[PDB]
């Protein structure tokens, strides 16, 4: 460029991935080292990446068909040198229009496994066998699985149905008592 | 001008990673609470307010029962000062309200989970 | 007044913690006097001690209730020797931000303590 | 204001300090109405002599299941001759609606749960 011609001044902790288009993209791992700077926008780009947040849940059926959704807290780092060594597809700010794909398959493999209630008298259970699977797939996108978390449950309008008259049961025991 | 191309003065309850981020790396650098060395032109402030920050966060959760019930904590929170280059690597000067409701929506959910909350 | 500033005219409570610019505090807190503060080696911190009275209402249950709503009157100062570690560990606040934290977690666990009645019965027992 | 602040003469008899509290000995007496001078910087002007005034205080209460009921008291707040030295530094404001109201309140609390009437 001008100010970082033949400097670039690596943005650790900020990792500006330099997209050579002279050459399309850089096939160079960003920022290892200064880097030369080519006025053909052989640029550095900001992608921190950095606490990168996506709270979705997904709509599936469980053990008894019942409407489950579960906003999963994904929460991606990128790993350090991968994602400039992912030039091939995606060398910028790993495409978060792509990464819920990891939630509609996961997620939906996940329900079922405890119907609503089971997840809901045992979180940490199933939490933990989420985090394990969206470790794995964060692997396969190359990214740094942070704390996911398994949260804000939508489960079943039938099972509010059928506490809410457990509670009735009770109510109807001491009412008739009485 | 000058004295703030040198150095930076912080009363009491920020920090700041002074991170070269041109020609070097100084991100060992924590500003210590009032008067330390910088030099804006290469080496740039990352300031974290650690103050006793509150945040009430409110949130539906589970139980022994199939009832979920909303509950809520105000959470005090300090980031671990001394730590702040590693997780301004891993998340960056923005955690202290990113990370938090990955953490209390499981903190509860788990807790309450346990026990007919 | 022109007077009131540099020297520190000041009555009960406004514990201007004195501190230098900066390596640390300065080894006293004045809030009641008049004398200098130069904010180089005397920055006036001021962290007004003047009680707090402040009630904070609760709605809860107990051992057994489900509807209670209890108010409850905390008058309260601030720790001076304390407030240089206030000021770097919570600010010019020393309330607001951890009123709560001396309202809600104490009322919740005593509420919970008590019962239908107790709460009626022990009064300042519950205020104990 | 110096000139105004020292003055003491003033037509009247009434019970107010004017505190030096640079050196605090001072605090247990009183300026009466008819002196002249003190220091309008060093010295603070505190009212000691506070009129009767009527503050009505009315709470509901009960005792163990027995309804509740407003107790209506009525407090006439008799000037504080040697009562400030201490309750302008705890205070300083109107006590009338700081202390005042748990003075009376907490005290209607027991009276009922004694259970009258």
């Amino acid at each position: 460029g001008v100010v970082n011609s033949a400097l670039y001044n690596v943005d650790a902790g900020h990792r500006a991935v330099i997209f050579d288009r002279f050459r399309g993209v850089q096939d160079i791992v960003v920022g290892e080292g200064t880097h030369f700077l080519i006025p053909w926008v052989q640029k550095p780009i900001i992608f921190d990446c950095r606490s990168r947040p996506r709270n979705v849940p997904v709509i599936t059926g469980s053990k008894d068909l019942q409407n489950v959704n579960i906003t999963l807290r994904i929460l991606f780092r990128p790993v350090a040198s991968q994602l400039p060594r992912i030039f091939t597809s995606i060398g910028e700010d790993y495409d978060e229009r792509v990464l819920p794909s990891i939630t509609t398959e996961i997620l939906k493999s996940v329900v079922a496994r405890f119907d609503a209630g089971e997840l809901i008298t045992q979180r940490e259970l199933v939490s933990r066998q989420v985090s394990d699977d969206l470790t794995e797939r964060a692997a396969t996108f190359g990214l740094i699985l942070d704390d996911v978390s398994l949260t804000h449950l939508t489960f079943g309008k039938e099972f509010t149905e059928a506490v809410e008259a457990k509670q009735v049961a009770q109510q109807e025991a001491e009412r008739a008592r009485f | 001008y000058g004295v703030r191309e040198s150095v930076f003065t912080v009363e009491g309850g920020h920090r700041a990673i002074f991170f070269n981020r041109i020609g070097g790396v100084q991100q060992d650098t924590i500003l210590a609470e009032g008067l330390h060395f910088r030099i804006p032109w290469f080496q740039y402030p990352i300031i974290y307010d650690i103050r006793a920050r509150p945040r009430k966060i409110s949130s539906p959760t589970g139980s022994k029962d199939l009832q979920m019930v909303n509950i809520s904590l105000r959470v005090l929170s300090r980031p671990n000062a001394q730590e702040l280059p590693s997780m301004y690597q891993r998340l960056g000067l923005d955690y202290e309200e990113r990370v938090l409701p990955s953490i209390v929506n499981e903190v509860l959910k788990s807790v309450v989970a346990k026990f007919n909350a």
